[PDB]
């Protein structure tokens, strides 16, 4: 039994987005299939769900008047058509099913998509290296990116000991920036390479920064 | 319509320790579940009906109440137990979360090692200077970075971030960034952050001296 949704990214203020919630593993049609969302680092909020079987919906009174829930039961999947989105609708959006007319509610869910709502467009990063002045530190500072997300790797995976990707902060220019550190011997700086590779999804921004003492 | 608030919104508790967290709903629903988000991760479900662990539960979770006030209780919190506990109530439309609650896992001091890196040439030539102050593997969360340029405190020129709690050694880390124009870089020569830490008798400094 899986879930799986599809569909976000980044809109302007003001416009529309559809996403998807593939079901797999079950009877698509006889169980509810809810939307709930969650804004970066904030709570859980349901959004309505619909009963794949005759489709009929149930919207939170919230989103009634702009956002439509909709399933296609030969394909096992159901859909979140929003409208007029605005900032505080961005949030990692997921899928999942309940049980209500039984035991319980959400007992599978999706991954999550996340919907970014803003005036900021794709943009990769720069990525500049925080050079190692016994115990060192050393790592890449990956700034000036939009929307989320990036992955940073280290050594092309071959060092995950010790790396700390920072949670990204939003700066005043709308645009994100975080750093990658790792902590290394101080006595390996002079004889072992130490590469940061940065990927922006978004903008398929690919950087190998490599960092020296 | 109906509110669901949780109580602690956030709790430090140590391995094995008792852990309680009340629910309590503005109008009775006599449909309440628990549900555990670990970080970048979806919701999973554990309590429902107020009292019956989904299947696969461990024993330790078990939850109680009636009308409007609920409790989860976790009878000896596990090292992978840490994660925001959100109530939900599915008795009366609208359906409604709680403002979840985060258990994190109270361990020892750690004091912060720091670490920090000048601009690059290459962020300076675009006309910006980036310096980075790094806090590693400490505990508590609480802690103060001061910047200081030429020995004048810095303010509104930073943003800090901080990791969440380690999943193997329960330690946080931080990093605070000074962002300035290469032309006001360039006016000065001392840079400085200036670190405090509950495990740390006196600040920690460290400094460099631009184009040094």
């Amino acid at each position: 039994v899986q879930l799986v949704e599809s569909g976000g990214g980044l809109v302007q203020p003001g416009g529309s987005l559809r996403l998807s919630c593939a079901a797999s593993g079950y009877e698509f049609s006889r169980s509810w299939m809810n939307w709930v969302r969650q804004a970066p680092g904030k709570g859980l909020e349901w959004v309505g769900r619909i009963y794949p079987g005759d489709g009929d919906t149930q919207y939170s009174g919230k989103f009634k008047g702009r956002f439509t829930i909709s399933a296609d039961t030969s394909k096992n999947t159901a859909y979140l058509q929003m409208n007029s989105l605005r900032a505080e609708d961005t949030a990692v959006y997921y899928c999942a099913r309940d049980g209500s007319s039984w035991d319980w509610y959400f007992d599978v869910w999706g991954q999550g998509t996340l919907v970014t709502v803003s005036s900021a467009s794709t943009k990769g990063p720069s990525v500049f290296p925080l050079a190692p002045s016994g115990t060192a530190a050393l790592g890449c500072l990956v700034k000036d990116y939009f929307p989320e997300p990036v992955t940073v790797s280290w050594n092309s995976g071959a060092l995950t000991s010790g790396v700390h990707t920072f949670p990204a902060v939003l700066q005043s220019s709308g645009l994100y920036s975080l750093s990658s550190v790792v902590t290394v011997p101080s006595s390996s700086l002079g004889t072992q390479t130490y590469i940061c590779n940065v990927n922006h999804k978004p903008s398929n921004t690919k950087v190998d920064k490599r960092v020296e003492p | 319509d109906i509110q669901m608030t949780q109580s602690p919104s956030s709790l430090s508790a140590s391995v094995g320790d008792r852990v309680t967290i009340t629910c309590r709903s503005s109008q009775s629903i006599v449909f309440l579940e628990w549900y555990q988000q670990k970080p970048g991760k979806a919701p999973k479900l554990l309590i429902y009906k107020v009292s019956n662990r989904f299947s696969g539960v461990p024993s330790r979770f078990s939850g109680s109440g009636s009308g409007t006030d609920f409790t989860l209780t976790i009878s000896s919190l596990q090292p992978e137990d840490f994660a925001t506990y959100y109530c939900f109530q599915g008795s009366q439309f609208p359906y409604t979360f709680g403002q979840g609650t985060k258990v994190e896992i109270k361990r020892t001091v750690a004091a912060p090692s720091v670490f920090i890196f000048p601009p690059s040439d290459e962020q300076l030539k675009s006309g910006t200077a980036s310096v980075v102050c790094l806090l590693n593997n400490f505990y508590p969360r609480e802690a103060k970075v001061q910047w200081k340029v030429d020995n004048a405190l810095q303010s509104g020129n930073s943003q800090e971030s901080v990791t969440e709690q380690d999943s193997k050694d329960s330690t946080y880390s931080l990093s605070s960034t000074l962002t300035l124009s290469k032309a006001d870089y360039e006016k000065h020569k001392v840079y400085a952050c200036e670190v405090t830490h509950q495990g740390l008798s006196s600040p920690v400094t460290k400094s460099f001296n631009r184009g040094e």
